[PDB]
This record gives C-alpha cells, sequence and structure tokens, in this order.
C-alpha cells in the first residue's frame, strides 16, 4: 500500500506562515492532498496536487494564500501556508490516491482517498 | 463529432482519465483541445513516413493503431485506427492511456509540451462540475 508521513505544523500568529510536508512510501501515488478538520466544522479538502503533472486544486478559502507543490524525487509533497488567519486553525491530514477519480468523486471529497496521514495540528492566533 | 468543453470533461472523467497515472483531467482536456479541437474525426497525414494521426487525441498509425497503409507499422494499442474516428471515445481513451504508460507520459505529444505544459490548463475544466 502507501505509508504517509506528515511533518511541520505548530503555532503561528495571523499573517505568518507554516510549511507542511507529506512523504509517501509504497505504491506510487496519482494524487496527494491536504485535508483539514477545523473546530466545529466538517472535514474538508484544502489543496490537492496530481503526482504526474503537478496540476493543483485549492479550496476557495485558501486560494492565493496556500501553495501546494512537490518533489517526486523524494516522493514528497509540500503545503506552503501563507497569510494565515485564526480560522485556518485545524488538524491537517495528508491524503493520497493510487488511482483515478471515479465519476462523481471530486478532489475535495475524503471518500476519494484511500490513504491518510495521522494528522498535524496547526494553531493560528490573532495579534 | 466535436465535443463541447464540459461534455468532453464529463466523458473523460467517466472513462477514468482524471488522475490516470497522475495526469489531471485538466491536462487531458488541454491535450484533446490542442490535438484536435475536441474533434473525433480529425486526421492528419504525414507524408514524411506515410503515417496518419487519428481522432480526438491524434494517435499516430506507425506505432499505435493499425490503418493497413503505414509502412513499418506496429499496433501497440492493438486497435484499428478507424476505431479512433468514432463518436464514442472509449477506444481512444484506452489507447491514450497506453501511450502515457511509456516513459514520456503525456509529454509524448509535442503539442501538449508546447500548448499545455507550463501554461494555464484550469480554463479547460472551470465551471464543468468535474
Ligand atoms: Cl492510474
Ligand atoms: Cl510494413
Ligand atoms: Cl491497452
Amino acid at each position: 500500500q502507501v505509508q504517509l508521513q506528515e511533518s511541520g505544523g505548530g503555532s503561528v500568529q495571523a499573517g505568518g506562515s507554516l510549511r507542511l510536508s507529506c512523504e509517501a512510501s509504497g505504491l506510487s501515488t496519482t494524487v496527494m492532498a491536504w485535508f483539514r478538520q477545523a473546530p466545529g466544522k466538517e472535514r474538508e479538502g484544502v489543496a490537492a496536487i496530481y503526482t504526474g503533472d503537478g496540476f493543483p486544486y485549492y479550496a476557495d478559502s485558501v486560494k492565493g494564500r496556500f501553495t501546494i507543490s512537490q518533489d517526486n524525487a523524494k516522493n514528497r509533497m509540500y503545503l506552503q501556508m501563507n497569510s494565515l488567519e485564526p480560522e485556518d486553525t485545524a488538524m491537517y491530514y495528508c491524503a493520497a490516491k493510487t488511482g483515478a477519480f471515479s465519476y462523481g468523486s471530486l478532489w475535495w471529497m475524503s471518500r476519494a482517498y484511500n490513504h491518510w496521514g495521522q494528522g498535524t495540528q496547526v494553531t493560528v492566533s490573532s495579534h | 463529432k466535436v465535443f463541447e468543453r464540459c461534455e468532453l470533461a464529463r466523458t473523460l472523467k467517466r472513462l477514468g482519465m482524471d488522475g490516470y497515472r497522475g495526469i489531471s483531467l485538466a491536462n487531458w482536456m488541454c491535450l484533446a483541445k490542442w490535438e484536435s479541437g475536441y474533434n473525433t474525426r480529425a486526421t492528419n497525414y504525414n507524408a514524411g513516413d506515410r503515417s496518419t494521426d487519428y481522432g480526438i487525441f491524434q494517435i499516430n498509425s506507425r506505432y499505435w493503431c493499425n490503418d493497413g497503409k503505414t509502412p513499418g507499422a506496429v499496433n501497440a494499442c492493438h486497435l484499428s485506427c478507424s476505431a479512433l474516428l468514432q463518436d464514442n471515445i472509449a477506444d481512444a481513451v484506452a489507447c491514450a492511456k497506453r501511450v502515457v504508460r511509456d516513459p514520456q507520459g503525456i509529454r509524448a505529444w509535442v503539442a501538449w509540451r508546447n500548448r499545455c505544459q507550463n501554461r494555464d490548463v484550469r480554463q479547460y475544466v472551470q465551471g464543468c462540475g468535474v
């Protein structure tokens, strides 16, 4: 299968930044993503990136502030989180696919992913 | 047949192209756009080796499909090229999937390298709900 290992995370003040990384081992991935579970909200796709062509998707709420990228040499994906706001506070989870999206399955749907990281805490506080 | 943009997006999605070997639906769309303008009947003859490119992905008859008139032809997709000229693109999708299992992946197509790679391709799927 595919073992996912998350790194990064922590506490930061609004306007600041954090870089999350996720490394895959095992089967080769077709798609890697970050999901997040904010307090008092339902879980949610944050950004996704296709392993083969590097095409990225972003949730509306992080567009222009977050950047997802990768280094296939190291089977490693990165989420650069800039201009962080309190509402970005959440558990962030790495996710991966080893195949295509089924019809009706969108990049932001947790059901579309078969492999998950253990979750990384990110806490943003006001100034 | 000439597909409409979102019509084609949904169709390729249904045929399992979105994320196939890590290639996004957006890039497959850009490929179809810049190979044939989404036209299943498209053909391009290459007087240089007497081969022909067929269908929505402009798959070439020397290596990939059999058109019975290309010298030194291999039929790696094991398909009649005529199969790549049909309104239903199931066979074309399977052959395109085969192409990209080669080391180049989607870079096999020089139009993709020049018209898609390094360029905006989000425009091809925007608003389609795929
Ligand atoms: Cl695949
Ligand atoms: Cl021959
Ligand atoms: Cl095949």
